[PDB]
């Protein structure tokens, strides 16, 4: 549930509807461009103190990597 | 008396300007201090989560 | 769901005395205190997912790890 709320700031987009007349690549590129301002890392990189860049990178790494992405511990307990 | 009044007003103006200038630099220093504290606090909390993980 | 048993085999908990103070320190006014107690009285007779998720939020990750290790030690002793 926590990771679901971080999708907009991590360029994590869903599968948008595609009908006859347009291809997936064009629609995805347009949708990514629309939400480009929400993405955080390049916005800090283009302007911002190096300390801010490092903190943002570390925070992004911690948020994206979690224990439901292919990790369990019941086996270890057994 | 006119000379005294002009001198007194001149002294007041320079003192007021100096006090305002001193206060402004103090506020600027404080704001810079706050940013450094926030960065340190952010650095500490990410360090703690890494140890917990 | 977890529910209480019958004929308990242990009565040695001897919990600490409840703290008592003015109504303001706990849930504002006296009238508000009764409403909240009644609302949360439904959770007293069972333990389930709602309790576990709150524990996870409060304990973070350090609490989970220490609890798991202690439970393993308890199992080892038994």
């Amino acid at each position: 549930c926590d990771l679901l709320h971080a999708a907009p700031f991590q360029n994590i987009l869903p599968r948008v509807h595609v009908k006859e007349g347009e291809r997936l690549d064009a629609k995805m590129k347009r949708l990514e461009s629309k939400y480009a301002p929400l993405h955080l890392v390049p916005l800090i990189e283009r302007l911002g103190t190096p300390q801010q860049i490092a903190i943002a990178r570390e925070g992004d790494l911690l948020t994206k990597e979690r224990l439901c992405c292919g990790l369990s511990m019941f086996e270890v307990i057994l | 008396t006119t000379q005294s009044l002009a001198s007194v007003a001149y002294l007041i103006n320079t003192l007021a300007n100096n006090v305002l200038q001193m206060l402004d630099i103090q506020a600027s220093q404080l704001r810079r201090m706050e940013s450094s504290i926030n960065h340190i606090s952010q650095t500490v909390d990410i360090h703690k989560e890494k140890v917990a993980r | 769901r977890f529910v209480r048993t019958v004929l308990p085999f242990s009565q040695e908990f001897q919990r600490d005395k409840q703290p008592n103070a003015q109504p303001q320190y706990l849930h504002g006014s006296k009238a508000l205190n009764l409403a909240y107690s009644s609302i949360y009285g439904s959770y007293r007779n069972f333990v389930g997912p709602p309790h576990f998720q709150v524990i996870c939020r409060l304990l973070g990750y350090q609490g989970i790890a220490v609890v798991m290790e202690e439970l393993l030690k308890v199992v080892k002793s038994l």
